[PDB]
């Protein structure tokens, strides 16, 4: 929920643009398989968490 | 306290908007009022003697 810029407790006058999208300036990730390439799938065996 | 420039731009032009809109309005239908007023206080009595 601290993520979110839209609950902001503060001023929405920092960085406009390093957010990572209107509802999270830092993303949650995606996990990774075991050689830091993205997981799409999971027959493909996700590991790591990029 | 919660506000940004956009809204509160648009905001005050709209209220704006309506008072200019009220004030203009205001004059031009006081001209012909003022002419009413002066077509009907051409007969209007006025004391002329400085003695009552």
């Amino acid at each position: 929920v601290n993520n979110d810029p839209a609950f902001s407790t503060t001023t929405s006058t920092g960085n406009s643009k390093n957010d990572f999208s209107a509802i999270a300036k830092q993303q949650f990730g995606v996990p990774y398989k075991s050689s830091g390439e993205v997981c799409t799938e999971y027959q493909q065996v996700c590991q790591t968490w990029g | 306290a919660g506000y940004n420039e956009v809204q509160q731009k648009q905001a005050a032009a709209t209220l704006s908007s309506y008072f200019n809109n009220l004030r203009v309005y205001a004059a031009q239908t006081s001209v012909g009022v003022s002419n009413l007023y002066y077509i009907l206080s051409k007969r209007l009595p006025q004391n002329m003697s400085a003695d009552q």
